[PDB]
């Protein structure tokens, strides 16, 4: 009866029964006959025998896939599953094989994918997945069955990629927990199908599952080692060593320690051929990944020296490729530091920074003050600095700066009556106005 | 009486049924009850146009019993007609329901990144662009036709040493054909920081101001706009890049090259694998590490070949061979059928690809697109010929002040463009001479109009293809025939529904007598008739009946004369008649065609007499007879364009010596929408060779001129450089005579092209005010011309000039003016670019 | 019977031509003024450069330097006052999850903390449509008495009129810069060849001053290249080009304010086209055949004169016609519509409406048939008629 | 038969409310007096009269800013949500809102109790 009242047909499911439903349930003065609806929603389901893939249907139209597992409507889906299955013993289904039966499981692998990413989805995403490796594992695939069986949709290389390689990594772990004799072979095989670094790319993230950490070691370092003797150059043999991937923990990785170990050794045979450790890391993870880098293996005291040795030589590359000191300003992420800067240890290493390029480069020589006029507004710097005069520390910074900017504003011909105008309403301006005022009047009084 | 308003009822359903058609073809959904649905509403439509003009040309006709039995033929045509649009009504309400009403994809292509093969000097020559350029952001576009290989080659450069040292930071945007620019800017943001989350309250406008911050934290930056499909896209994306500078570099990937002009006025077309490299690509692909055995070596080649260099195709391919087995005989059928395996069998991947660049062309594009697949594949399509061909089949809808000639050479410049079709031949202007389709591109048109959308149906005998009968040709819209015309035509054929017949071979051949007229008898219905490449030794009355012919191209070595009865087609637009005669002699009522727009033939055309109306829609006469370009005539005519006149022409340039100045070459003045004018002469026997008419006699809108056999003195020649707009002029052999070629201060003001052929020119003295503009100037064949003057080394607009089996003083002259310009190119003056091509290099070298 | 996307515009950040003194005329009154909040409308059409003006200002270095805080918010025909508050509250503060019970009256105090923080601010309300809207976003812009300015750009004369009685009319780029920006847009930074400079002029000429047809029209010289017979060809539909083969940029942009129009201005607009493009049209004229051709339906007290004249007002208010003489009362004595207006009223009567019909025969068009005439429910002729 | 959103609520002078002291004044003093308990002064007038200028007036007079410690506007209207006024009101002290996305709307309304009570004399416009 409800059908025919709210729809006129073509309604292609039920959804102006099932938002009323929730709407009804969003109050307590209405969810006692709301449920009572409800409940004759999924009777009226089973009496007749509606597929789940159409209930699923109903339950999706109008959003995303995404968004759908992210909604408690997918929870009334699973109630409506479990009283499916109960009510009718002839024919049953799983959730993961309902759903690959409707998404084949190449499309159905990144849409778990995604409900990974998605933090909200991770809890339902891991049951899912957990699943769809089980039902996978019945079929008695292996790991490169699977890669095979998938490669025809999702290309050649895609496996060897992230996010697909940690999950098809991952699988190899569940195959190996209930096969666990058969994985000295596995990796036999995916170095004779696929290359080296293929090879090293599975490998590496293998050191990430508990079940595969002793296999996967024992194979990385036996094949690096075959490969430092080999005598080509360190940096052909860092990417096929899936170092670039490794990501922000490489400073703490074992295989980039043995990695540095030969390259100082190939650049003490080959004096005038030197090649560099910080072009490889800042090529394979770009300059923002290299000050990921930095931080991260700062954070661990194992490494601390090592994170200070590769932010010297980002701060060297700096000069080489001659990056104004205006712009380290804001590398050094000192505009986002918000004012009283004269204190932030950040400031020291970018007046150093400048002390560098002004004496590297003599043509382009900026000043302290130069800098952070460029970024900051004045009325910040008379914030900044009247913050910082009353400090036990920085006030000769402070002082130096302020008679700076007292000589930067007669430069420009600004009349006290502009920046009078411009530093209304603002206290810590009148201070350094009268100071202006006193020496554009001493100025103009010298004969 | 009520036949008529009958036909007002049809024709609102009509209306109806093709917004219905346009609708559906503006999404291709997955619903193959709609698909069937758009093909049976697209044939009743089909049905339907053709009973109607037969409608419009019965009441011409009439405005008597066999008029009266037609009368009612039609009407019971129509009354069909009407009854099939009811069923549509009655049984596929549904199906009208689901497009009235309205209503993952975002995934990067994959390309290979290892065994790329061919594009080491393609990737080398756009590093060396992204390194070197200004200071400020400069794009360097790649662009290329479906399928060519841009992400393969972007990527390539992406990953290259060169360029990961080179810039500070390197980011890849995946830009599609519908895209959300928020998105873009979130995923640039999302590799600096992993914090994405905390951008959801803020605008896109401080999302471009946040990636301009993080871009300019360093140096330089590349960025990867991949697969950028529209102005607009960069314009919207180009706000979050910075410039700071730094010689940033942005390195987009389009099938556009309009799109590709404006961010750079040099965009860099993507070259096709040669023969070599496509063969090295199957082999690699198909046998992997392994080579291919020798028995296969043979047919593999062959295959390679067919892709034309497109490694899209060599990759589809590909997985055909490996699915068919690896036997030599299995080999050779492939090879014979790799349209199929490309299109018909493979539409995973290459036919989808094809069909991005199809589905957003408009719609009056796809028809334009879809006819140059009648053509055969790999062979030459003429644009006069393509374009006169789409306004006669009505592909061409224009009410603006343009002509429709202007309107159609736009849409071949639009699909040229894309990149759906190829230039091969340019004009001297500039403008498209000759047109290609890419190979792939042909079998696609050829599936999307043969088995889609029912634009033409080819004609063959092959293995199991024999001619087809009487049911198939009571289907066939459009009809497209290569060979065996006489052993098809010979069974007489019963297409009742054919509106097109394009015999598309090219070498010509002569039709038996006795099947002379079976072409107008088979189909009466017959719009376009390209017979150009066959000849016909006499005219037939079954020609005349054909009333809705609108192009008519027909080769012949025995009419001499037009007979009167052709001017009963008053719908012929274009009418070409290439004969081996010596005159032509038009006896049909052409002036009653008021929709005329070309007459071409390679005889002295005599017009007929024109005897208030006004042929408006008339743009070309080509070669006409001198005793027929009266002021009459040209009266008729006042929207010509091009000009031609054959034979004697000594009664054009004669004084009228009667006491007035009225002779037959200040008639041509008059016309003032006249461009190109052809002067051709045949009688030498006069006393004294003819002179030029003064210069304010000619047509000033002139702008290029064509001077055959006219024996007009050197001296002549300056009068010609005070027409103001000419910009072009040729001359063949012996158009001028002389040995002493000289000329006046000033003169040909907005000179671009100059030609001639065999002159008797020894002496040419110059200056350089005659070359303000002069880009091309060439000398075929004089090789009596001693040195070339000084002053042609002084203009800088000038190209190339290009002589073979010259004289030995004209090639030292060649050597010092080269000689001397690297000098001055090496002195700081800036170079013009000039070449100088010996061929063969035996001589000269 | 029964039964939407934010795209912010972008514009010119570098090479901005004509609008050198517009911008400093505008900061001078940015500077100078009353200690309180006030509004400085940037007024125009459609595509005359309100956007790029007010862009040129906001980057100004003088004004970049006179306020402290400066905020861009793009209004728009639909937004949201809730996340517009977020929007400018995200500009100060990251944590924007943090209010997500808070209404809106509370965002408002906290935008007037926001802003009250420093010396002035500049807000540059970007595309202003109704003045209710403004009176609602008003609200988080604080009367602290510190010079503050609020620069607005808007095609409505009514709305700027509100917010300030002397609005600032944007100009229209002269014969010189409409040549200067066509040519920067077409050859980049090279010249333009001397045999283009007489045809591409003309194109410019065509384009009468308006920076959105120059950017239009420059689109598709550049697709077609840098050949003599092309740019001619241009110049002769000049007006083709921008709306029929541009039915994205120009064609869009115009129908923003047509489609906002009641329904019975609508038809007032595109009778406006019935006259020569660039021929100017007398008010009183005009107002007589709007009532005798029906469109103006009125039974109050007013006289159907007194109703027309403030259709035509208002029209003029959305600037879709612009006002050329004056009587001496103040009344619109001369009026004309600008030239791709003009090509939007064409397209859009004699093909999407049916409106109106030019009859002619031009170079090779000629003048309709029987069965056109059948279907034709207005003709107007320019020359030609008794033949 | 088949027919089944934006918080406008209404904008007024801040500045500039012509002839509104002496209604100002009036209310006010109602305010002040009453007994000890929980009374209303109910404004009631024809639609735009200038019931939330003067509301708006009285709540931010500085006799009222002085007086009452705790100010509330609550926009109720036609259609409301019960729920979303006490998560305004409760957003007024504490800013943390995650906290009460399960809690009943009885309980968040004893919620509200306790926030209006701590803050001696309060008015609720
Ligand atoms: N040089 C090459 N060597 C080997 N394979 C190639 C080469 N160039 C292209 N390919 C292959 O050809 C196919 C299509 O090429 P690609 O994806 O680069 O097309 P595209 O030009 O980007 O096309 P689209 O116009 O659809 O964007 C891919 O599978 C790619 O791997
Ligand atoms: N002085 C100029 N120089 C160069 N380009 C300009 C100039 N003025 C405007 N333009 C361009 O003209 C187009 C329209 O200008 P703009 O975006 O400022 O329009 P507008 O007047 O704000 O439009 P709307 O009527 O939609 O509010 C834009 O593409 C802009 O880049
Ligand atoms: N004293 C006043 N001085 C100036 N403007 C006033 C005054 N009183 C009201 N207004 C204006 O009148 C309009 C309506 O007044 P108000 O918003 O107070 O309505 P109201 O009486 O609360 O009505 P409603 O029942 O519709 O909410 C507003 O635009 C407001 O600015």
């Amino acid at each position: 009866t409800l059908k025919q009242r709210f729809s006129r047909g073509d309604e292609a499911g039920t959804d102006v029964l099932l938002k009323l439903i929730a709407n009804g349930k969003a109050t307590t003065e209405a969810k006692t006959v709301a449920n009572k609806v409800e409940s004759a929603l999924f009777d009226f389901w089973l009496n007749s025998r509606e597929t789940p893939d159409k209930v699923m249907d109903a339950f999706k139209y109008g959003t995303t896939t995404q968004a759908f597992l992210g909604s408690p409507r997918w929870k009334e889906w699973e109630r409506y599953l479990s009283a499916y299955n109960a009510r009718y013993p002839e024919k049953k289904a799983t959730a993961i094989e309902t759903l690959t039966r409707k998404y084949g499981d190449a499309q159905l692998l990144d849409t778990l994918i995604g409900a990974s990413s998605k933090g909200e989805t991770k809890t339902l995403a891991a049951k899912l997945q957990a699943q769809q490796f089980d039902r996978w594992m019945n079929l008695k695939e292996s790991p490169l069955d699977v890669y095979n069986r998938l490669r025809s949709s999702y290309g050649d290389t895609a496996f060897f990629n992230e996010p697909q390689l940690n999950v098809w990594v991952s699988y190899m772990n569940v195959f190996v927990d209930k096969n666990p004799s058969k994985v000295d072979k596995m990796f036999l095989e995916l170095g004779d199908t696929f290359g080296d670094m293929r090879l090293f790319r599975v490998l590496g993230e293998a050191k990430k599952f508990p079940n595969l950490e002793s296999t996967a070691t024992k194979l990385q370092m036996e094949k690096a080692s075959t490969l430092f003797a080999s005598g080509k150059s360190p940096e052909g043999i860092f990417k096929v060593l899936a170092l670039d991937n490794v990501g922000d923990d490489i400073l703490s990785n074992t295989l980039f320690h043995k990695w540095l170990a030969y390259l100082q050794k190939f650049n003490k045979e080959h004096p005038n051929n030197q090649e560099s450790w910080f072009d490889m890391l800042r090529i394979s993870y770009q300059p923002f990944g290299v000050e990921r880098i930095i931080e991260t293996g700062r954070k661990n005291p194992l490494t601390r020296l090592m994170a200070e040795k590769v932010e010297n030589a980002y701060h060297n590359y700096w000069l080489d490729i001659k990056m104004e000191p205006k712009t380290a300003f804001r590398s050094l992420h000192l505009d986002e530091s918000g004012e009283k800067l004269l204190a932030d240890p950040k400031f020291n290493t970018w007046v150093q920074y400048l002390k560098t390029f002004n004496d590297r480069y003599p043509n382009e020589k900026t000043t302290v003050i130069d800098g952070l006029r460029d970024n900051s507004h004045d009325i910040a710097l008379l914030r900044m600095f009247s913050a910082a005069k009353n400090d036990p520390s920085t006030e000769k910074l402070a002082t130096d700066l302020q008679s700076a900017l007292i000589l930067k504003w007669q430069d420009a011909k600004k009349t006290p009556e502009e920046l009078k105008r411009v530093f209304v309403g603002v206290p810590a301006a009148d201070e350094m106005l009268d100071r202006y005022i006193k020496l554009l009047a001493v100025a103009s009084s010298t004969p | 009486l009520g036949i008529q308003g009958e036909v007002e009822n049809l024709l609102t359903d009509l209306n109806y049924f093709n917004a219905f058609l346009k609708e559906a073809a503006k999404s291709r959904r997955e619903n193959e009850v709609l698909k069937e649905l758009v093909k049976k509403i697209r044939k009743v439509v089909n049905d339907a146009e053709d009973s109607i003009d037969k409608f419009v040309v019965e009441a011409k006709r009439h405005d008597h019993i066999t008029h009266v039995a037609r009368a009612k033929g039609v009407a019971d045509e129509i009354k069909s007609i009407r009854e099939r649009v009811k069923e549509i009504r009655d049984n596929d309400a549904y199906g009208l329901q689901a497009i009235t009403l309205d209503d993952e994809e975002r995934k990067a292509p994959v390309v290979e990144e290892d065994d790329v093969v061919g594009f080491d000097d393609e990737a080398k020559t756009v590093i060396d662009r992204l390194i070197g350029g200004s200071d400020y952001v400069e794009v360097v576009p790649v662009v290329g036709m479906p399928g060519l290989g841009k992400t393969t080659l972007a990527y390539k450069i992406y990953k290259d040493p060169k360029v990961e040292y080179e810039f500070f930071t390197r980011v890849w945007v995946y830009v599609s054909q519908t895209f959300k620019r928020r998105e873009i800017f979130l995923n640039i943001i999302s590799k600096f920081t992993r914090n994405t989350k905390q951008y959801d309250d803020t605008p896109e406008d401080d999302l471009a101001n946040e990636v301009k911050e993080l871009l300019g934290k360093g140096g330089k930056y590349l960025i990867v706009l991949d697969d950028v499909w529209t102005m607009e896209a960069w314009d919207r994306i180009k706000i979050a890049f910075p410039n700071n500078g730094k010689r940033n570099r942005v390195l987009m990937t389009t099938r556009q090259s309009n799109v590709a002009k404006r961010c750079n006025d040099k965009p860099h077309d993507l070259k096709f694998l040669t023969k070599d490299e496509s063969w090295e690509l199957l082999e690699k692909k198909v046998f992997h590490k392994e080579k291919c055995p020798p028995e296969l070596e043979l047919p593999g080649i062959s295959i390679a070949e067919k892709c034309m260099g497109l490694p899209l195709a060599i990759v589809v391919i590909a997985g055909a061979l490996i699915g068919k087995g690896k036997t030599t005989r299995e080999w050779e059928l492939v090879a014979a059928s790799v349209g199929e395996h490309l299109i018909n069998r493979d539409p995973e991947n290459c036919k989808k690809l094809v069909q991005m660049s199809y589905d957003r062309l408009p719609y009056d594009l796809k028809a334009c697109f879809l006819y140059c697949g009648a053509f055969p594949g790999g062979s030459q399509i003429p644009a006069k010929k393509l374009i006169r061909l789409w306004i006669a089949e009505g592909f061409i809808q224009y009410q603006g002040p343009l002509a429709l000639e202007d309107v159609a050479e736009d849409h071949l410049n639009d699909l040229v463009n894309r990149n759906l079709v190829m230039v091969t031949q340019r004009s001297c202007s500039g403008q498209i001479k000759t047109c290609r389709v890419h190979d792939m591109l042909h079998e696609f048109c050829r599936h999307e109009a043969m088995m889609e959308e029912n634009l033409f149906q080819e004609i063959k005998q092959g293995q199991e293809r024999s001619f087809p009968g009487k049911q198939e040709l009571a289907t066939y819209r459009r009809l497209c025939i290569q060979s065996l015309i006489p052993e098809f035509l010979s069974m007489k054929p019963s297409g009742e529904h054919v509106r097109s017949f394009l015999c598309v071979g090219s070498k010509k051949i002569d039709m038996p007598p006795n099947e002379i007229p079976s072409i107008p008898k088979a189909f009466p219905l017959l719009r376009v008739l390209d017979a150009e490449s066959i000849k016909f030794s006499r005219f037939s009355r079954e020609f005349f009946k054909l009333f809705h012919l609108r192009y008519i191209a027909l080769s012949t070595d025995k009419i001499k004369t037009i007979p009167a009865d052709f001017g009963n087609l008053w719908n012929i637009q274009t009418l070409i008649v290439e004969t081996q005669q010596a005159t032509l002699d038009i006896k049909a009522d052409i002036w009653n065609m008021t929709r005329l727009r070309h007459v071409c033939t390679n005889a002295s055309a005599t017009l007929p007499s024109t005897k208030n109306l006004v042929n408006r829609c008339l743009q070309t006469l080509s070669t006409i007879a001198p005793e027929c370009c009266t002021a009459e005539v040209f009266t008729r005519t006042p929207n010509l364009k091009k000009l031609g006149v054959r034979g004697k022409i000594d009664a054009l340039l004669e004084s009228s010596k009667d006491g007035s100045g009225s002779g037959l070459f200040s008639n041509i003045g008059k016309l003032g929408c006249l461009e190109y004018l052809k002067l051709v002469n045949d009688t030498r026997l006069s006393s004294k060779p003819l002179h030029l008419p003064p210069a304010y006699i000619f047509p000033q809108k002139l702008k290029k001129l064509s001077l055959v056999d006219t024996w007009f003195e050197w001296k002549d020649m300056s009068i010609l450089g005070l027409l103001p707009e000419l910009e072009v002029l040729k001359l063949k052999e012996n158009a001028f005579k002389g040995q002493s070629w000289e000329q006046e201060d000033g003169g040909f003001p907005r000179l671009q092209v100059l030609w001639i052929e065999r002159t008797d020119l020894t002496s040419w003295k110059a200056s350089s005010g005659n070359f303000p503009r002069l880009k091309h100037l060439a000398l075929i064949s004089c090789d009596k011309l001693e040195e070339l003057p000084a002053e042609l080394a002084d203009v800088k607009n000038l190209q190339l000039i290009e002589l073979q089996s010259s004289s030995e003083s004209a090639a030292r002259s060649a050597r010092a003016i080269l000689k001397r310009n690297q000098e001055k190119e090496q002195d700081g003056d800036k170079g013009t670019g000039f070449k100088l091509s010996i061929f063969p290099h035996d001589l000269g070298l």
